[PDB]
RNA sequence: GAAACUGCGAAUGGCUCAUUAAAUCAGUUAUCGUUUAUUUGAUAGUUCCUUUACUACAUGGUAUAACUGUGGUAAUUCUAGA
RNA sequence: AUUCAUAAUAACUUUUCGAAUCGCAUGGCCUUGUGCUGGCGAUGGUUCAUUCAAAUUUCUGCCCUAUCAACUUUCGAUGGUAGGAUAGUGGCCUACCAUGGUUUCAACGGGUAACGGGGAAUAAGGGUUCGAUUCCGGAGAGGGAGCCUGAGAAACGGCUACC
C-alpha cells in the first residue's frame, strides 16, 4: 500500500510501502481530514499525528 | 540587336507607402522576353534607384510575341523597400531567403499535439520516465 | 442566427462600391459606427478601389495603422471603419483631403477639396430630445449627440460642426425655397431647391424638389439633406453638379471629349 | 520569450434541405409592446464599515496557476497531496 | 397620438455605479521638497443617443386532394378580469367567468418523389414546367429533451440524460 506523505514546515515528501494489512486498520473507516493514531501505524512512527489529506485508489 | 526599349507608364509616386508604382511595357522583337532582374536593373538607372528598391511582377507577353506589359515598383531606400516588400518577392530578388518551416500538415499535427499537454510538460516527462522504467 | 453576423459576402454588398465579381467571395463588412453599413462606403474600398493608393488588404492595413490617414481629425487604423456621407477626411502626406459624396450616379465620388474647408462638416438633426437633468440635445444623421442646441433647431434641420471641437456653429433650418440634396432612392445625389412639402399623416412626408434645369421630382422627407442655399452650398460640390444629364446627353459630351 | 492567470473570440464562417403548406418566405407595416456586447458621440466634483471603522490613499489583503517535488491508473486534453 | 421626454415630493433597496489599472515622454514653477504642477495615449465604467442587430408584429399572396364537410372546446378552444412568468405585448401560463372561434369565398383532415424567394428552361401573345444547389431568409448538426457560460446559443468541431 502506497503512502505519499508531506511534511510541509520544510516541505519534504516521500512514498512508503506499508504492508500487513492486518495492522493498517487505523487508516480503514475513515474520511479526510480525521486524525489516525501512528502508534500503530507503525514503529517509527512514535508520537505523530497523521492527518488525512487524500488518496488515490486503484485505477 | 537586342533593343529592349524599356517604357514606362501611369506613375504614381506614393509616400505613404514611400514609393514609385507604375505598369511597365516592353517591346523585345526577335526575342523570347525580358528577364525581372534585367527589368530591375533597367529600371535602376531609370529613377537612380540602387536595384534593389526596384521591384516587377506581372509581365504577360501578349499573343504572338515581341510586346509584354507588367507591374514595377520603385521604392525610396533597400531597407524601406524590404519594410513593404512581401517575402516571396524579397526571396525572388535574393534580398531575403527563404525560412526553415515544416510542411502545413506537420505544423498542424504538432499544434494538435501541443494541445495535449497542459503545462511545460517537465513534470509529466519524468513521472512516465519513472513509471516505463519497470 | 444565435447573433450578429460579421462577414458580408460579395454580391451583398452595396452596389455603389463597385466591387468586381471575380476578385472574391467577400466584401468589407463595415463595423458599427455613425453611418448605417448599406449607407457607408469602407476606408479599405476608399483606399484600394478609388485612389488605386493600395494594391491589397495588406497594404490598406499598413497605411492605416500608421495614422496617416484621419477621419473626422481621428486616425481610425480599423480597415473597414463606416466611413460614410459627407464626412471629411484627411490625409495629411501629400496634403490632400477629401468630402465622401456620391456623384449623380449613386456611388461615392472622390472629391477633392482644401484644407479650410476639410475643417468642418455638416450634420442633418435626426432627433431633438430632453436629455438627463432636462438637458436639451440634438442627435445627427451620423450620430453625434450636441448638447444645448439653438432652440430654433428642429427635426430634419441642418447643423455646421467644427469637426476639430465637436460645437455647433450654425444650423439651416428646412423650409420651402431652399437647396436639399436627396441622400437614397432612386434620386441619389440629386440636388434641388425644396418646392413644398406635402404632410401625408401616418408616415413618409414628401418633398418636391426642382432641379438646376428646371426637372422636377419628390421623395420621400427621410432622404432630404440640406446643404445651403440656391447658388450657394456650404459643401463644395463635384464635376457635375448634380445634374442628371440623360443618356444621349452624356453620349454626346462623351463623344465630344473622346470621340470627337 | 515558452507555460499559465486575466480579457476577448469561439453564436461568424462553412455544410445540408430532413422537417415545414398561412408555417417558412416575399413585398409592405408596427414597437406609443421590448432586449441590444460592439462602434461612435455625449455623459458622473454630491460616496464619514451602506457613520462613535478619522486605527492606509505617497495607494488595502487573500489565494491560486505555471513552476518545484512526492504519486495513482492499461488507457482520456484525468488529475491527488505538499 | 402617450400615464411620452423631462422634472418635483414622500420613502424604499442581500445598495448598482460614481477609476486602488497600464505604456511612452518626462517638461514648467517656487518653497534648496526628491515639493507643487504637468502631456499624450490605453483600458475600464453608469445612463442617454447612434450603430450592428434581435424579438415580436399589420396587410396581402402558396401545389394536389371531398373516395376529407364539418372542425376546435372536459386535457385553452374564442373572449373578459386579475395575477404569474417574460426583455416585453399576448391563453404564454394560472384562477374565476362567459360560450365563444373557423368553414362550400373550401375550414378541418390527407398527400407532396414541398425548404421559401431572387431566379431557370421554353415561349408571337397568353402560358407551361422547374428552382436540393454560387445571393437573401428559415431550419438542423444520428433521434429527442434539458441546461451552463455569455450581450447574443436551447450551441452540438459546449455540457447532461435517455434511445
Amino acid at each position: 500500500m502506497k503512502l505519499n506523505i508531506s511534511y510541509p514546515v520544510n516541505g519534504s515528501q516521500k512514498t512508503f510501502e506499508i504492508d500487513d494489512e492486518h495492522r493498517i486498520r487505523v487508516f480503514f473507516d475513515k474520511r479526510i481530514g480525521q486524525e489516525v493514531d501512528g502508534e500503530a501505524v507503525g514503529d517509527e512512527f512514535k508520537g505523530y499525528v497523521f492527518k488525512i489529506s487524500g488518496g488515490n485508489d486503484k485505477q | 540587336s537586342d533593343a529592349v526599349t524599356i517604357r514606362t507608364r501611369k506613375v504614381i509616386s506614393n509616400p505613404l507607402l514611400a514609393r514609385k508604382q507604375f505598369v511597365v511595357d516592353v517591346l523585345h522583337p526577335n526575342r523570347a522576353n525580358v528577364s525581372k532582374d534585367e527589368l530591375r536593373e533597367k529600371l535602376a538607372e531609370v529613377y537612380k534607384a540602387e536595384k534593389d528598391a526596384v521591384s516587377v511582377f506581372g509581365f504577360r507577353t501578349q499573343f504572338g510575341g515581341g510586346k509584354s506589359v507588367g507591374f514595377g515598383l520603385v521604392y525610396n531606400s533597400v531597407a524601406e523597400a524590404k519594410k513593404f516588400e512581401p517575402t516571396y518577392r524579397l526571396v525572388r530578388y535574393g534580398l531575403a531567403e527563404k525560412v526553415e518551416k515544416a510542411s502545413r500538415q506537420q505544423r498542424k499535427q504538432k499544434k494538435n499535439r501541443d494541445k495535449k499537454i497542459f503545462g511545460t510538460g517537465k513534470r509529466l516527462a519524468k513521472k512516465v520516465a519513472r513509471r516505463n522504467a519497470d | 442566427a444565435r447573433g450578429p453576423k460579421k462577414h458580408l459576402k460579395r454580391l451583398a454588398a452595396p452596389h455603389h462600391w463597385l466591387l468586381d465579381k471575380l476578385s472574391g467571395c467577400y466584401a468589407p463588412r463595415p463595423s458599427a459606427g455613425p453611418h448605417k453599413l448599406r449607407e457607408s462606403l469602407p476606408l479599405i474600398v476608399f483606399l484600394r478601389n478609388r485612389l488605386k493608393y493600395a494594391l491589397n488588404g495588406r497594404e490598406v492595413k499598413a497605411i492605416l495603422m500608421q495614422r496617416h490617414v484621419k477621419v473626422d481629425g481621428k486616425v481610425r487604423t480599423d480597415t473597414t471603419y463606416p466611413a460614410g456621407f459627407m464626412d471629411v477626411i484627411t490625409l495629411d502626406a501629400t496634403n490632400e483631403n477629401f468630402r465622401l459624396v456620391y456623384d449623380v450616379k449613386g456611388r461615392f465620388a472622390v472629391h477633392r477639396i482644401t484644407d479650410e474647408e476639410a475643417s468642418y462638416k455638416l450634420g442633418k438633426v435626426k432627433k431633438v430630445q430632453l436629455g438627463k437633468k432636462g438637458v436639451p440635445y440634438v442627435v445627427t444623421h451620423d450620430g453625434r449627440t450636441i448638447r444645448y442646441p439653438d432652440p430654433n433647431i428642429k427635426v430634419n434641420d441642418t447643423v455646421k460642426i467644427d469637426l476639430a471641437s465637436g460645437k455647433i456653429t450654425d444650423f439651416i433650418k428646412f423650409d420651402a425655397g431652399k437647396l436639399v440634396y436627396v441622400t437614397g432612392g432612386r434620386n441619389l445625389g440629386r440636388i434641388g431647391t425644396i418646392v413644398h412639402k406635402e404632410r401625408h399623416d401616418g408616415g413618409f412626408d414628401l418633398v418636391h424638389i426642382k432641379d438646376s434645369l428646371d426637372n422636377t421630382f419628390v421623395t420621400r422627407l427621410n432622404n432630404v439633406f440640406v446643404i445651403g442655399e440656391q447658388g450657394k452650398p456650404y459643401i463644395s460640390l463635384p464635376k457635375g453638379k448634380g445634374i442628371k444629364l440623360s443618356i444621349a446627353e452624356e453620349r454626346d459630351r462623351r463623344r465630344a471629349q473622346q470621340g470627337l
